[PDB]
């Protein structure tokens, strides 16, 4: 993880996804100000395992793809550092059933 | 009291098969032509939302 | 259809694809070369487009098939273009590929192993792995051959592992996965690669520039020539080409071109071509882009249109004898250039007859494919891409709608009558419409009788149809042949082809039979209902019952409504048990009834079951049996059970309320108890007299026992006693009590009538008295309220010059004017309300129940208590456009009143009744009020007919799993479960009426039958794991969201709800726990929990439901009740299209509503609020004096006289340092700037040109001396510069032009630039402010959007509760679960304003199917994009555009969505389309 204060050079960008198996994630220290995840409106999203994911997709008999979708750049798949093809659980509250469990996959 | 002039059952119609197009072989549009009744978008997605899917047939 | 006659072979899917030359040649019945239609006599000319091998034409038999015009088919010709021609349609793409290729080594211009890297993540993309396409950009190593051809095998060997190592799981088939996302992936990646391809100037592989390719608007390409630094750069790379051995391109060129770029680049556009894994192994050939044949369509669909008398030419074959004479011309041209040559050197003749006859052929393709692409002919024809897009188009016009058979329409009539789910058929239709019914053993004498009876006498026939297949019409007949075809219905078929067979008999429509009632606009499926038929004699209109008049939004004003008549027995089920009304009680919308009685039967009722209501034995058999009909089928129990006397001694006599209970007592099961129900009326017990408790509507073991029955309780109302009645025995049950109770008040209202007179409108002489005192003190009340706004102590006199000037000012100003009619108006009705209050009903002369016209508005028969004090008491004030009266400029608001009057009636304030008149000033005003209402009518652009198709043409295919999940048409998951819970809307209403469910607990413990399902279900798997859930819920109760534990998920997503007890929505577990620890009450509190828990699995979604269509029904047809403007932020349909129609980044009022804390008071808050909203210079300016002086020099003294500065600290948060910032730095630079623009623009142009027309209407400090000396540096014009430092009033500054600058407007200059300076403002937002504490919420409403700004306000807002109604601005900032929360409140906001309610469960998927890509799609053509049916995409709008795009992907329509199926005529997936009916044969 790198917190940069300003702006980070074109030049620079583009070093991060240069080694891999290793990640490389930027923040702005401005827009790190707020925690995203406290916020009333954003539900607590769960990152599954390789054998959770595997299990939802069997019970539904679903295709990676024919799942709800979240996008990789996303505040919420940034902030937990999703890659493609990760499954997210989102536990969030309706005014008809309460506690809800639905998913997202991060392409 | 003051009787109107208008006549409201004038598109009073009653078809069983009458004639059609050539092109879509659909009963021809007009009401003294023997013609037929238009089922629109709107009809189409209501017999679609009572999931009565043979009426839509 | 015929049920005879089966089909064995089956569409299962299309696929889009181009027709080769090569293909038409072999196919085509005739070669098509002759202009002329007809030849002389009148035959068709061979050769002509009306041969006879395209078909029987004129009467002769078809040349080809050999049959004649009603058997032939029609064949496909075929005309040969002497050249090839663009073809329209794919001309941008072939133009995409030529701009994109190098024309010296043939290949594209792009690096090959950039190509490489496209083609790689193009065939990952073929199946449905994207996660893969991405991590090959990670494999990586002006570079060398060798090295590159490495990376070309490593990339290649990758793809190779990925599609097999998901080949040898379930990850991919042979035939490859494709989804939406991998759709949008797809379509990404081919619009990267052509702008990657279209970018390249000099070609990466050799060095050498190719000639840039320009274009027009039809189909016509040229080649602009290179330029010297380009040239010397082909000249330079010219010797490496020996080693390894603007002017028009024509048609050929540019094929030949395209030929060996498609060849030498086959392995990348074999995947920019192919959607899916190409298995034909089909080459990718340029000539498909190329047309070198036109295929002549059958005779059939080319036949002239004939109008009377007149045969009018047909517009196609018009545009195809065009395409043959230039054709037969070009032949000639060829063949003269064939013939010479030695003689030569001007070549620029040959090559420009050449192009004419290029250009011409090709127009004339273009003017057959698409007219919009055809030079203008001096309307022009219609080319078959017009033919498809006419108005709505083929698609919308001919397929998604289509004109039926078997159909009636009629002007609908009333009718109490009738059963609440039958329809009044007249004998007309009955003799016309005809159902096939085939003849058996069991029916052979009903139908013989109607074979008798003919096509004229009712029940008959009109037609037979014998098992051979031939028809045999009964209408010439007569009675004699009739009888002799009846007795010859049963015969055995002798042809064994056909013993399989049974004759047909086309009977009259019956009293038995299923018709589709509709009302035209239907905007909901309530709209078009099942009925049952009923013919009656001697009609000539529809007649319908009253409680239908609701769900079909009918009034009889001469109506119109559509019959359907279904002609099989699988549609017959569907409207008689799934578009039946009396299935169709409760809308789904809120889960509400609308159906009831609706006016007489309302008004009959509140007399019929009141205390005064007696009968004798004689009278009371006789209201039973009269509305009560055993032979009709109305009882239960075979014969009419009847209630002993309420009175024995001394003449027997029955109440009122008994009648009902006995209704009850032999309409609802014997076997089942009778209903307890303790429900509330309309009608307070007040007007009952002393002590009655006839409000209180009492049920006790199915018997009336207190209270009346109101529109409350028999209406279209919720837990009314035809609700409760629905709820215990069911639908079927509580249409028998609507229709039972409909003709007893019929009969009733016949035996004992309703009227309203006069006398219902009179006061008495002692409430007229209170009347005409109350309204004795509204004459001060004008002048009270004119003198409150004015501002001016002890009430100062109507006729005061200092008040008459100040009314002036009010007058002058529309935000003043507003301020003086809100007061005055609230005043004025606070009077009204007292004159109401004490008059109506303790001063009517004529009192309730015999006060009829009061009676009507209290009972909710028809009218309200503000329309009966309009009648006896006063009108009030006349309210235009949310204000008063209108006023003329002189102050006058009518001739007849004083200019500047201070009076109520002079405001449109009318003290007169309907009863006693109303005086001619207040008549018009009243005029004018009145038709403001018929004008909004008029001016209301707003419309829900857009709105709703967007919804549901993007929702059609979405409905319910047999995996309870909500899925899409295409299989891809909308929502794991609908509303989180999998609730039908229809069925949750008593779900939480836990006191009604528990007085009903037998009723319903025999409803819910448990002991034939014990041994299918699960009993405590659910009920352990919700205690476990409950467990954890309770310790982290005080706790936050973010912080609550994930350990154990909600018992839905564990356990199946229609197989385990107990799997039920937490938000009714909560509800259900929280009623046995409240209530502590022979039921036990273990019992009651396990009934209510199988009522919640009886309560399920249905897996095949059309939640989608419902959904935006449930949005769309509410959404027409807010068609009427406002009473700031944008509401109603307006606010409903930048959401779900438009999905708008840029709202047209974006807010943010932040959440104060505790710790921060009502001043801070204030004080705040000033802090953030945007100051400007013109908000702190009193007055500027600009002292124009010309001397030696244009000298302006410009002078800012501020408000004073504790003023404007007090009122806008500004010190006086913040003032000199702006005006030393801002400010002055921005004068400058207006001011040498104003010089230019004077010098410019020296005045309008006369003659030519123009377009149609329609002493100073040290400290100051060196901040001056400064300020001169920075700035080209100024000389002085002093500004108020102690005081802070005023700021004075010098500004020095010279001598050629002359006259100019300065005051007018500077005022402008006051306007548009800023003195302090936060980015994106304009103002906050403070409203009153929204449902206790302590909160600050901004009008802009900036999250990270308020943020830095932490001490005073509450950073985690910081809502915003822009939906993109939270995307951006908070994720999609965020902005998908904005849509379901901003929606509901829409909504809750106009008192609609919809239930969450649509609005949640709604937004479900808008955040279903991660991103905010709007229900669109945009949205739409990233969608699997390409028939869906063509039906909606833009036709041969989608149709394009489909054949170039070569895309297989896999026939999964509405749409589609309804175009290849295949039956529709959902309800009754999901699954399959298999029969079980016993023989092996
Ligand atoms: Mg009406
Ligand atoms: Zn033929
Ligand atoms: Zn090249």
């Amino acid at each position: 993880i790198f917190v940069y204060q300003n702006n980070i050079t074109p030049s620079a960008m583009k070093l991060v996804p240069s080694i891999p198996p290793a990640t490389i994630e930027t923040f702005n220290e401005a827009a790190l100000v707020v925690n995203i995840t406290h916020h009333e409106l954003v539900p607590k999203h769960i990152r599954l395992s390789s054998d959770e994911k595997r299990e939802l997709l069997k019970r539904y008999r679903l295709k990676e793809s024919q799942l709800p979708r979240i996008q990789r750049a996303d505040p919420v798949a940034l902030y937990l550092g999703l890659k493609r093809g990760e499954v997210v659980k989102i536990i969030r509250k309706s005014e008809t059933s309460g506690r809800y469990a639905s998913y997202r996959i991060c392409m | 009291y003051q009787r109107l002039r208008h006549m409201v059952n004038d598109k009073f119609q009653v078809r069983s098969t009458g004639p059609v197009n050539s092109l879509t072989m659909q009963p021809v549009k007009g009401r003294k032509r023997h013609g037929g009744i238009r089922v629109g978008e709107m009809e189409r997605d209501a017999l679609i939302g009572h999931g009565t899917s043979f009426l839509l047939q | 259809m015929d049920i005879s006659k089966p089909v064995g072979s089956e569409i299962t899917s299309v696929d889009f694809g181009i027709l080769t030359a090569k293909e038409i040649r072999n196919l085509s019945a005739k070669q098509i070369t002759n202009p002329t239609v007809l030849d002389n006599l009148g035959h068709p000319v061979s050769g002509g487009l009306y041969d006879l091998a395209l078909g029987a034409f004129l009467r002769n038999l078809c040349s080809t098939c050999g049959l004649d015009e009603k058997f032939c088919p029609g064949h496909q010709g075929h005309i040969e273009l002497p050249v090839p021609c663009y073809n329209p349609l794919f001309f941008n793409q072939l133009y995409i590929y030529l701009r994109a290729s190098c024309l010296f080594c043939h290949h594209f211009r792009l690096k090959s192993v950039e190509v490489h890297r496209y083609a790689c993540k193009l065939r990952l993309l073929q199946y449905g792995l994207i996660d893969e396409s991405y991590k090959l950009d990670e494999i990586t190593l002006d570079i060398s051959s060798t090295l590159l051809n490495e990376l070309k095998s490593k990339r290649s060997e990758y793809v190779d592992m990925a599609i097999a190592k998901a080949l040898s799981d379930g990850r991919t088939t042979e035939r490859g996965s494709f989804t939406a996302t991998v759709n949008d992936e797809r379509k990404k990646l081919v619009h990267e690669f052509h702008k990657k391809l279209l970018s390249r100037g000099k070609c990466d592989n050799c060095g050498m520039f190719s000639p840039k390719f320009r274009k027009d608007g039809f189909t016509k390409i040229f080649e602009t020539a290179l330029n010297e630094k380009q040239i010397t750069n082909n000249r330079v790379k010219g010797f490496i080409r020996q080693d390894m051995i603007s002017t028009y391109i024509l048609s050929t060129e540019v094929k030949n071109i395209l030929d060996t770029v498609f060849r030498k680049e086959q392995c990348v556009l074999q995947y920019v071509f192919h959607s899916r894994p190409n298995l034909s192994r089909k080459l990718v050939k340029a000539d498909s882009f190329f047309m070198d044949v036109l295929v002549v369509p059958p005779t059939r669909f080319r036949l002239p249109s004939k109008l009377g008398e007149e045969v009018h030419e047909n517009s196609q074959n018009q545009l195809l004898s065009k395409v043959l004479t230039t054709s037969l011309l070009i032949r000639d041209l060829n063949d003269d250039l064939s013939k010479l040559k030695v003689s030569l050197e001007d070549r620029r003749v040959i090559f420009s007859r050449l192009m004419n006859a290029f250009v011409t052929i090709q127009n004339d393709v273009n003017a057959f494919i698409d007219s919009t692409k055809a030079q203008g002919r001096t309307v022009p024809i219609p080319g078959v891409k017009q033919a498809l897009e006419k108005k709505e188009g083929l698609f919308r016009k001919h397929m998604m709608g289509k004109r039926v058979n078997y159909a009636a329409r009629s002007v609908i009539s009333p009718d109490p009558n009738i059963e609440t789910n039958e329809i009044g058929v007249p004998p007309v239709f009955a003799v016309k419409l005809t159902y096939p019914e085939p003849v058996t053993a069991y029916n052979i004498a009903e139908l013989r009788q109607a074979v008798i009876n003919g096509p004229d006498k009712w029940p008959g026939a009109t037609q037979i149809q014998n098992e051979d297949g031939s028809l045999v019409s009964l209408i010439g007949m007569s009675v004699e042949q009739r009888k002799a075809l009846a007795n010859q219905l049963l015969t055995p078929s002798s042809n064994v082809s056909t013993h399989t067979l049974n004759k047909k008999v086309y009977r009259h429509i019956k009293n038995r039979d299923v018709v589709l009632m509709n009302r035209q606009p239907t905007l909901h499926k309530a709209s078009m209902m099942g009925h049952k038929v009923r013919v009656l004699p001697n009609e000539k209109t529809l007649r319908l019952h009253y409680a239908n008049t609701g769900a079909y939004n009918a009034d009889f004003d001469g109506d119109e409504m559509n019959m359907h008549f279904p002609q099989n027995e699988n549609a017959r089920a569907e409207a008689l048990n799934l578009a039946n009304t009396d299935s169709q009680y409760l809308t789904p919308t809120s889960g509400s009834p609308v159906r009831g009685l609706i006016q007489d039967h309302i008004s009959a009722g509140v007399w019929l079951t009141s205390k005064d209501s007696f009968f004798t034995r004689e009278q009371y058999q006789q209201y039973i049996y009269g509305c009560i009909r055993p032979e009709d089928g109305h009882t239960t129990r075979s014969k009419i059970v009847t209630l002993p006397p309420t009175i024995f001694k001394p003449y027997p006599l029955w109440t009122g309320k008994q009648i009902i209970t006995t209704v009850l007592l032999n309409v609802t099961p014997p076997d089942m108890p009778g209903i307890n129900l303790i429900s509330k009326n309309k009608i307070k017990n007040e007007y009952w007299g002393k002590g009655s408790l006839e409000n209180e509507v009492l049920f006790k073991d199915g018997a009336l026992l207190c209270g009346i029955l109101d529109k409350s309780q028999y209406g279209a109302s919720k837990y009314g006693i035809v609700h409760s009645l629905h709820e215990v025995y069911g639908p079927e049950v509580a249409a028998k009590v609507l229709s039972v109770l409909g003709r007893l008040f019929t009969n009733y209202i016949t035996a004992t009538a309703f009227t309203c007179g006069m006398d219902d409108l009179r006061l008495t002489a002692e409430g007229n008295k209170w009347r005409t005192d109350i309204l004795k003190t509204s004459v001060d009340t004008g002048r009270e309220a004119a003198a409150e706004v004015t501002n001016l102590d002890k009430d100062t006199p109507a006729d005061d010059p200092e008040l008459l000037k100040r009314l002036q000012e009010i007058l002058r100003d529309n935000n003043k004017s507003g301020i003086l009619d809100a007061v005055t108006s609230s005043k004025v009705n606070a009077i009204t309300s007292q004159v109401v209050s004490k008059c109506v009903p303790d001063g009517t002369m004529k009192k309730f129940p015999c006060n009829s016209m009061q009676a009507m508005a209290l009972s909710g028969a028809k009218g309200s208590n503000v329309n009966v004090s309009q009648i006896m008491c006063l009108l009030g004030q006349q309210a235009l456009e949310g204000r008063r009266v209108p006023v003329m400029v002189s102050g006058k608001t009518l001739p007849s009143f004083k200019p500047y009057e201070t009076d109520a009636m002079a405001g449109g304030y009318v003290k007169g009744r309907f009863y006693s008149g109303i005086k001619p000033q207040e008549y018009y005003f009243h005029c004018m009020a009145g038709r403001e209402g018929l004008i909004d009518t008029a001016v209301k652009t707003s419309r829900s007919g857009y709105l709703q198709r967007c919804l549901t043409k993007q929702l059609e295919g979405v409905h319910v799993s047999y995996d309870n999940s909500i899925r899409d048409a295409d299989g891809t998951l909308v929502q794991f479960m609908y509303g989180g819970d999998a609730i039908d809307i229809t069925k949750e209403s008593h779900m939480t009426q836990f006191e009604f469910c528990l007085d009903n607990y037998y009723a319903l413990l025999k409803k819910y039958n448990p002991s034939a399902l014990i041994e299918h279900l699960d009993v405590e798997s659910a009920l352990k794991y919700s205690k476990k859930t409950l467990k954890y819920r309770k310790k982290h109760s005080k706790e936050p969201h973010y912080k609550q534990s994930v350990k154990y998920d909600p018992v839905l997503a564990k356990y199946n709800p229609a197989k385990y007890l107990g799997s039920v929505s937490e938000n009714f577990q909560d509800k259900l726990e929280s009623f046995l620890d409240k209530n502590s009450k022979g039921v036990n509190e273990k019992k009651f929990r396990a009934l209510m828990q199988l009522k919640y699995m009886r309560s399920l979604i249905n897996p095949g439901e059309a939640v989608g269509i419902i959904a935006s029904q449930s949005v769309g047809e509410p959404s027409t009740q807010m068609t009427l403007n406002t009473f700031n932020v944008t509401l109603g349909i307006p606010r409903l299209r930048e959401i779900v129609m438009t999905a708008s980044a840029a709202i047209k009022t974006p807010q943010m509503t932040l959440p104060i804390w505790n710790d921060v008071s009502d001043e801070q808050a204030d004080t705040f609020c000033k802090s953030i909203s945007k100051v400007l210079l013109s908000e702190v300016i009193d007055k500027v004096i600009v002292t124009e002086t010309t001397g030696t020099a244009r000298s302006y003294v410009i002078h800012m006289r501020f408000f004073d500065n504790n003023e404007y600290s007090e009122e806008y948060d500004v010190s006086k340092e913040e003032l000199q910032n702006v005006i030393s730095n801002q400010f002055i630079h921005l004068l400058e700037a207006a001011i040498v623009k104003e010089i230019k623009k004077q010098k410019r142009t020296t005045g309008p040109d006369i003659g030519v027309a123009v377009p149609r209407l329609q002493n100073m400090n040290k400290v100051q001396r060196d901040r001056q000396s400064a300020i001169i540096s920075h700035h080209r014009f100024i000389t002085k510069y002093n500004f108020d430092d102690e005081s802070g009033k005023w700021c004075e500054f010098k500004l020095e032009l010279a001598a050629d600058t002359e006259k100019l407007l300065m005051v007018n200059i500077v005022e402008e630039i006051c306007r548009k300076s800023i003195i302090r403002q936060i980015p994106h937002i304009d103002r906050c402010v403070h409203p009153e504490p929204e449902n206790g919420k302590r909160v600050l409403v901004t009008e802009g959007v900036n999250f990270q700004a308020m943020w830095d306000q932490e001490a005073f807002i509450d950073v985690d509760g910081i809502t915003s109604n822009d939906v993109a601005a939270v995307l951006k900032t908070y994720g999609v679960e965020a902005a998908r929360n904005t849509i379901v409140n901003e929606i509901n906001n829409v909504f809750s304003r106009y008192a609609i309610s919809v239930s969450f469960r649509h609005l949640d998927l709604i937004a479900d199917m808008m955040t279903r890509q991660g991103t905010y799609l709007a229900f669109n053509r945009q949205g739409m994009e990233t969608s699997t049916s390409s028939f869906m995409k063509m039906s909606y709008e833009t036709t041969c555009q989608f149709l394009t795009k489909a054949v170039l992907d070569n895309e297989r329509e896999q026939l999964d969505s509405p749409s589609a199926r309804i175009v290849v005529g295949k039956l529709n997936n959902v309800g009754t389309g999901s699954f399959d009916v298999l029969a079980k044969v016993p023989n092996a």
